[PDB]
């Protein structure tokens, strides 16, 4: 038998869930990036083809999502590294989490603004 | 009548006496491998901050983002030792980082030891394939391919 | 008297194995805890309801259970400042056993996995062999080193909130590492090396994904993950 | 019905039980039965220190400790036992520290000590700073240390085994204890542990009072077992009522007013303990403080943080010798039956318990009972076994399960506890004690028809709650008949009818024997002389 | 001289290692956990297998088919508390990894034990654990 | 505890996995070399140069070299361990094997990585 339970614990728990999910997202994307870039050793035209198909609005929204994934993973990983190395880390967890929420907000809205301008001017 | 005894055999390949209640818990792997995989994730994360975020910035936000990218752009960037070494370090650090992370993920989501073995083998295969393909493309690239 | 509703996850191990929630209506004075309402249920309405409890208020750790999502140790749920005291309206409290340990009956789990993991980190003093007959000397600042992990009442509110403990494999858990820190950081001990070698495996201290569920669940306030960090640092700077 | 064969069987895994197990583990083949897990025991609720004459921060010899114990007991302790307790108390504390216990350290770093309660310099001069401690949590550390040692030496624990009876096989030279009939909570099975020696470390019984500080699991079962087998119970009318008791519910506040200048104010902004006891403002003996509080709240000068006395400790119990052997007369001894802790009455505390002497008691006499039972088991041999000893227990469980009466166990128990805390509490009278006797007889005839609503077998807590109510009723009647017999005012037992100590007629332990077998029976009272060596009574 | 054979035998610790306080009434085991280490309880210790192993004729000190059979018997026994220590004995350079999957042992056993399948099960217990 | 722990388990597994890969690598190599157009009778520098102008065949040959050499070196490690009687002989034979294997891997990798079609 199996029951469905939401445990409703610390916010560090949801940070860890998001860290795991975004990391696996980057892993699978990187498999694909490395293949389609390996396509640069066959011809210029094949590479140009596949990347011209990577310049659509759907894939633009996907690239925004990938920016979000990489950004959150990097910031929360800085938090995790500080917790593990800095001897006052575990105290100031949950203040690092607010700091990186704010940082993610500003960097992400700036990046999405720039990328949205690029996608508009086309 | 009594209560039937509980079966201790998880799967065929698993000695039940391995999860005996009173059995001594002793390390089940290469000694000091976990310490160094842990330390590697920390250090390679510190390096990957710069490598991965600088890559993303220069690609998406610098001049015209993806709408400038093509073969000639790649060929101009890879004519520089700076960008060649940057992309090689990015490939190697990122693949080893991600592969060790997915090692952890498999290890704690796979229920059977056979599933764990074969998923770790698939992971090692895919990581090796991506590393050798990326390394080949970086090392043996020539702008005059046609 | 406010007439709270309790929604308890029932489970009869023998007669039916087909049972889920049950709702009971129980009066609630403001100077109540959740154990008082569980007692009202067991004494008056039901009586198949089986939970653990010993102490009056000298904490022993018997009644860890999952209340409204979190591991809460029923005798301390305080039942006083009800926010629906602001809008007069129905209240509900959801109660169920702690997670990760096998359920034996509704709210009674099997604590033998927990204690077998505890007494695998050699949780006892090991010394040389010439007892000084005169109260082994230890500084008032060597005393305050392993302090704050001497408050563990072994209730499993931490271990049964670790996602890594819910996961596969065999993680030691936060409580075993707390009770191993207690001895590793003891001056008058002669086995720190073997304890740190016990905690240095795949299923040891490197499986902590630095969630602070344990620190948030402990009813004594032990900083369980700071203890885990100090063990990790003692292991990597060696 | 399962069968086990062990040399030594300890019933209880608290302080005294796990101490006796630490000792008798290496020697013999020992088992420990617990209705809880070892670390869930009342001992862990202890916060005050553990007193011993170590003289690390000051100077004291054990003789001042012995005098203070003897005078605190209100001249009903046994001086031989008090002597033994103190001059072994030094080494008891030292061996706890050498087993791993984290005491608080002194600027040098040996063991820090602090002042406590009614400990005197020498024969009533000044504080002496005896009490060792670990933190605000001393009993918890003692319990953890004893459990870690039992884990080190690999003791066998039978957790959640409600030991319900013992088997006394009658040899021609008297009775002898052979086995313990227990009830496994987890499966519903009856087990018979046949042993050579049996140690009873089942802790006290304070749950026959509505307002009490004891656990929910301290009903008193070693006392009830030993009392049902026909053996006597000694000095059961001496209950200690702690003064500071969370006037609402009953929790203890032993920390604040003892440590700092917490003044006990009554109603008006007025102190009273300075007029009820000079020479010390409010650090007087607990019985005196509680009599004062009850008197003033009774005379109309009380309110209505608040406090009120709560039943805390039972100074009576199973009468033993300094080595732990359970008596069956004033002189004889049951072969192969030992007792230690709060169930045992060596009469160290006498008529009033001096703080921090209980952890001392359990350490010293649990070690003594452990080595004694180990020696006995390694010397003698298995005796016999009666015809199917579990017959009574299986019939008892079966017939209390199998029918549907019309009474509620919670109602009977609430009525008992309310009646006791009304009548047989801090102040007792003849009319109130007779009222409580009629109440207890009514509840004993009501208990004859109760309902266990579970009827299951796996984890049946309702069955065991009814079974424990049986013990509560027996012990309540023992307490009431003893307190109605003793027509004086000594220590914890105060009587408004005769408010002055009678050193000529009532300086003896009371011993009670049960006559019949069913609940409603007769209690025959005999007397036991109190030993005296040097200290003589004085007001 | 059978003493090399028996020395290799009593080096995999071929006895039941357990707690230290027996249960007085024959510790329990399922008829499912019992039928697992069957077929290796038939070894009469004749050495017809170990003395047909080319890896045993070779250099070094290979344990041998018979030691590995009598260790399989105890590794796959539920009521044992040294399965991991035995598996760590067989996980050395001269342990179970020196079997070159010759079936000489299986062909030679007079009880019909499937010696090399026992060796395979120990190998797979070391791979997947 | 005679050597590095868990080294034999992973050498065993490596022989199995490299065998699975080497089936395709080595047998495709032998097929395409000996029985495709004229077998050996077509092979020369121009054939090698137009084959190694392809990422497919370059990666094929480098994988073949590395897998085959590590496979063979581990197998010969086993053979030496089974035939050498003296510990000094075993030491010096394992050292000679390690030296020859390293030299062959270094030379083959150099040739593959550095090959240029236009040499004269
Ligand atoms: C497109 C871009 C995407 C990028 C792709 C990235 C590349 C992959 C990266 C890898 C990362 C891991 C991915 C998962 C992460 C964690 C998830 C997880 O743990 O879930 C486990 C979780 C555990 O469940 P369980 O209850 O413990 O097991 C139940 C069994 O399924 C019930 O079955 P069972 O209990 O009976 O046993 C399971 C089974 C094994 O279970 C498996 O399914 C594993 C299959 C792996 C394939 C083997 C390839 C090995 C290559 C070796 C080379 C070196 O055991 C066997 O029976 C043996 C069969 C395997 C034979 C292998 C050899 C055959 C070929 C060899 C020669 C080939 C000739 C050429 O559930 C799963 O099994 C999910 C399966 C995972 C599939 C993910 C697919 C991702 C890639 C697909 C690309 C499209
Ligand atoms: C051309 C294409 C072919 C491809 C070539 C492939 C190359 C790699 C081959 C890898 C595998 C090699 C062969 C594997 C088959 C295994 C069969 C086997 O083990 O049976 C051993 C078999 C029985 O062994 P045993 O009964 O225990 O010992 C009896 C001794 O023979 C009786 O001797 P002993 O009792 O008098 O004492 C043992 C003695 C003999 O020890 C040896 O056998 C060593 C032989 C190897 C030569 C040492 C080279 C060291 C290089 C170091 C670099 C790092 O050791 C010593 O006395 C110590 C002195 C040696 C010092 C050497 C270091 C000096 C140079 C270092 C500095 C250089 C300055 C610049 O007898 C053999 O030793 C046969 C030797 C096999 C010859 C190699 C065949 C292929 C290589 C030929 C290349 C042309
Ligand atoms: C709130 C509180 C605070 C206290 N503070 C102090 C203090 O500061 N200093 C001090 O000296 N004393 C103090 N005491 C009293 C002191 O702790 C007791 O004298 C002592 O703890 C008695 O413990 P014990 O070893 O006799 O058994 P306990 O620790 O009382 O427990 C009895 C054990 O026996 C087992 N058991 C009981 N009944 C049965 C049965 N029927 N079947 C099977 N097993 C059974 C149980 O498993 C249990 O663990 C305090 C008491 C209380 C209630
Ligand atoms: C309160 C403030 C919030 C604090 C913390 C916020 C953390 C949340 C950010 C994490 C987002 C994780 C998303 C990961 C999945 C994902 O979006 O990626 C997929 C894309 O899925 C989507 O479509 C996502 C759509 C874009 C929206 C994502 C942004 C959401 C963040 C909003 C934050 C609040 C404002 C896959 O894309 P790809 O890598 O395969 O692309 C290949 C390119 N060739
Ligand atoms: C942008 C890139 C940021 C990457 C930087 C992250 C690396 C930080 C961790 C490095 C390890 C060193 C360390 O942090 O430990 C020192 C502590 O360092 C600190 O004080 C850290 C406090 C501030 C954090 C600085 C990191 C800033 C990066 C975050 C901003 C990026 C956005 C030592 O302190 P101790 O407690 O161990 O002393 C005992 C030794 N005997
Ligand atoms: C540890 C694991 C290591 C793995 C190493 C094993 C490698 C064995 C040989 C594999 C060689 C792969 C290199 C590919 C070069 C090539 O084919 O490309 C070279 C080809 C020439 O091939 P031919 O001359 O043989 O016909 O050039 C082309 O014209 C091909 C046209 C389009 C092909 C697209 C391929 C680009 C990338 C896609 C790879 C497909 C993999 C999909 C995985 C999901
Ligand atoms: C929308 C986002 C991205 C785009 C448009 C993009 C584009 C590219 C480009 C243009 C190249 C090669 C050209 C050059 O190096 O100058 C490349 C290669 C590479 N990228 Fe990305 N990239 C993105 C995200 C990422 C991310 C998130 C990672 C790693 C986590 C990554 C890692 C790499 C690596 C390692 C290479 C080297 C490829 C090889 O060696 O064959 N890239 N990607
Ligand atoms: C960009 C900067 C990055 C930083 C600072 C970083 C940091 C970290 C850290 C510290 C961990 C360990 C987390 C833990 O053990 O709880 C981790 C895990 C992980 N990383 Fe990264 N990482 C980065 C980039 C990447 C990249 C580029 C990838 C993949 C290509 C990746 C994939 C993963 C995965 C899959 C995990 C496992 C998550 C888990 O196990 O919870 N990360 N990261
Ligand atoms: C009659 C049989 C064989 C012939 C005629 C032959 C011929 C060749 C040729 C023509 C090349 C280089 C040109 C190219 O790769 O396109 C070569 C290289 C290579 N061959 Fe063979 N081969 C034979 C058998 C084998 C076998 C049996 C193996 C391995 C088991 C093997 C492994 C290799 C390797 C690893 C290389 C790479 C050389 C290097 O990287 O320097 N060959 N062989
Ligand atoms: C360049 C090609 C190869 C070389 C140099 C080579 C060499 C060797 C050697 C010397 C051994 C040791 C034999 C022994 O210890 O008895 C061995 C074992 C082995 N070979 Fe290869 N071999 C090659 C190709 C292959 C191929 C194509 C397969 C296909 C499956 C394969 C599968 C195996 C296996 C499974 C073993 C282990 C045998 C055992 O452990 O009993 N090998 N190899
Ligand atoms: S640590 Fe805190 S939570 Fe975990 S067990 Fe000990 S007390 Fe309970
Ligand atoms: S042959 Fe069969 S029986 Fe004779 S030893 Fe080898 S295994 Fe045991
Ligand atoms: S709950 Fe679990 S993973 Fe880490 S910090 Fe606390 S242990
Ligand atoms: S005879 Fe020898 S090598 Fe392997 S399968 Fe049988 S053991
Ligand atoms: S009852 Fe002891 S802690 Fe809740």
């Amino acid at each position: 038998t199996r029951r469905r339970t939401l445990y409703r614990g610390d916010p560090g728990m949801w940070s860890w869930v998001l860290h795991r999910i975004t990391g696996a997202t980057i892993f699978f994307f990187l498999f694909v990036h490395v293949l389609d870039t390996a396509l640069v050793r066959v011809s210029p035209q094949a590479y140009n083809e596949v990347i011209e198909t990577y310049k659509t609005p759907i894939v633009g929204l996907m690239e925004i999502g990938l920016v979000a994934a990489v950004l959150f993973h990097a910031l929360n990983g800085i938090r995790v590294i500080l917790i593990d190395f800095w001897a006052k880390g575990p105290r100031y967890q949950r203040q690092m989490l607010a700091v990186i929420a704010g940082l993610f907000l500003v960097i992400f809205i700036a990046a999405v603004g720039v990328i949205g301008m690029h996608m508009v001017e086309r | 009548l009594g209560r039937p005894a509980p079966v201790m055999e998880r799967e065929h390949d698993r000695p039940a006496a391995l999860d005996h209640p009173r059995a001594p818990r002793k390390p089940r792997g290469i000694p000091y491998f976990e310490k160094y995989a842990w330390l590697f994730m920390r250090f390679s994360g510190i390096a990957l901050v710069f490598l991965a975020l600088g890559h993303l910035f220069i690609m998406l936000m610098w001049q015209d983002g993806v709408y400038r990218i093509d073969f000639n752009y790649v060929a101009e960037r890879w004519a520089s030792p700076f960008w060649q070494i940057w992309d090689m370090a990015l490939l190697w650090l990122a693949m080893i980082h991600g592969a060790n992370g997915m090692r952890t993920i498999i290890g704690d989501y796979a229920r059977k030891n056979v599933t764990k073995f074969w998923l770790n083998s698939l992971l090692l295969l895919a990581t090796g394939f991506t590393l050798v393909l990326g390394s080949y493309v970086l090392v043996t690239f020539d702008a005059n391919i046609s | 008297a406010v007439m709270v509703t309790l929604k308890i996850a029932r489970f009869n191990p023998e007669n039916p194995d087909a049972a889920g929630w049950q709702s009971f209506r129980v009066p609630c004075l403001p100077s109540d805890r959740l154990l008082n309402l569980l007692h009202y249920v067991k004494w008056y309405l039901d009586g198949t309801l089986t939970f653990r409890r010993s102490c009056a208020h000298g904490v022993c750790g018997s009644d860890a259970m999952r209340i409204n999502g979190v591991n809460r140790l029923a005798c301390k749920v305080l039942m006083r400042d009800m926010l629906p005291k602001n809008p007069n309206k129905q209240l509900t409290i959801t109660i169920e056993p702690i997670r990760g340990l096998p359920v034996e009956k509704d709210l009674v789990v099997n604590m033998e996995p927990f204690f077998d993991a505890y007494r695998a980190v050699k949780p006892f003093l090991v010394t040389s062999g010439n007892p000084p007959t005169k109260e082994r000397i230890q500084s008032p600042t060597d005393r305050a080193r392993y302090d704050d992990t001497t408050k563990c009442i072994l209730c499993a509110c931490c271990t049964t909130s670790c996602p890594v403990y819910w996961s596969e494999g065999s993680y030691f858990g936060p409580a075993a590492i707390v009770n191993a820190h207690r001895f590793i950081f003891d001056s008058r001990d002669e086995a720190a090396a073997e304890r740190l070698d016990i905690l240095n495996e795949v299923d040891g201290v490197w499986r902590c994904r630095t969630t602070f569920n344990c620190t948030e669940a402990c009813p004594r306030g032990i900083q369980v993950t700071q203890a885990i960090q100090e063990v990790k640092r003692a292991l990597m700077f060696a | 019905i399962q069968e086990h064969r062990y040399d030594v069987v300890i019933v209880g895994a608290g302080g005294a039980g796990m101490r006796a197990a630490v000792e008798a583990g290496p020697r013999a083949r020992t088992a420990v039965l617990t209705k809880l897990y070892p670390t869930r025991s009342h001992t862990g609720a202890a916060q005050g220190g553990m007193c011993a004459a170590l003289a690390n921060v000051e100077e004291d010899n054990w003789e001042w400790h012995t005098f203070d114990t003897v005078k605190g007991g209100d001249y009903l302790a046994d001086q031989d036992a008090v002597e033994i307790m103190c001059k072994e108390a030094i080494d008891a504390v030292l061996d706890l520290e050498k087993m791993g216990m984290p005491f608080n350290r002194t600027p040098e770093g040996r063991i820090d000590q602090r002042r406590f309660g009614g400990h005197t310099r020498d024969h009533g001069k000044a504080p002496v700073r005896r009490a060792c401690y670990a933190a605000d949590r001393t009993g918890h550390m003692i319990l953890q240390t004893l459990y870690q040692n039992c884990v080190k030496h690999d003791v066998e624990f039978f957790n959640e085994f409600y030991a319900l009876d013992i088997a006394l096989t009658e040899t021609p030279a008297g009775p002898v204890a052979t086995g313990v009939i227990a009830y496994e909570l987890a499966t519903g099975d009856i087990h018979v542990f046949h042993a050579k020696a049996i140690v009873f470390a089942t802790g006290g019984s304070g749950r026959m009072y509505k307002t009490t500080s004891n656990a929910h699991t301290l009903t008193g079962d070693g006392l009830g077992i030993v009392f049902r087998k026909g053996l006597p119970l000694e000095d059961m009318e001496f209950h200690q009522f702690h003064p500071t008791g969370l006037a609402g519910l009953g929790i203890l506040i032993s920390e604040a007013v003892r440590g700092e200048g917490g003044r006990l104010l009554n109603g008006e902004g007025e102190r009273f303990m300075e007029r009820y006891a000079p020479t010390i403002v409010d650090l007087a003996p607990r019985d005196i403080v509680a009599r004062s509080m009850v008197l003033e709240v009774l005379e109309g000068r009380g309110a209505g943080v608040p406090v009120y006395p709560t039943c805390h400790y039972v100074m009576g119990g199973i009468p033993t010798t300094v080595n732990g052997q359970v008596l069956r007369d004033n002189t004889n001894v049951i072969p192969g039956l030992y007792a230690a802790g709060e169930c045992a009455c060596v009469s160290v505390h006498g008529a009033n318990r001096l703080g921090t002497n209980s952890l001392l008691d359990i350490n010293v006499f649990g070690r003594r009972a452990g080595i004694a039972a180990a020696e006995y088991a390694q010397n003698h041999n298995f005796v016999d076994m009666p015809e199917n000893p579990a017959e009574m227990v299986v019939g008892w469980v079966g017939d209390i399960l199998s029918e549907h009466g019309n009474e509620r166990v919670a109602d009977i128990r609430g009525a008992l506890q309310q009646s006791m805390d009304n009548n047989a509490a801090v102040f007792r009278t003849e009319e109130t004690l007779k009222q409580a006797l009629t109440d207890i007889h009514a509840l004993k005839e009501r208990y004859s028809r109760i309902t266990v609503h579970d009827k299951g077998k796996r984890y049946n807590s309702d069955l065991l709650e009814a079974i424990e109510l049986g013990f509560l009723l027996e012990l309540a009647e023992v307490t009431v008949v003893g307190a109605l017999n003793r027509k004086e005012s000594r220590g914890g037992h105060a009587r408004e009818d005769y408010p002055n100590r009678d050193d000529t007629n009532y300086m003896r332990h009371t011993m009670a024997y049960k006559q019949g077998t069913d609940l409603l029976s007769d209690i025959r009272l005999d007397y036991k002389p109190v030993v005296q060596t040097r200290y003589e009574p004085m007001e």
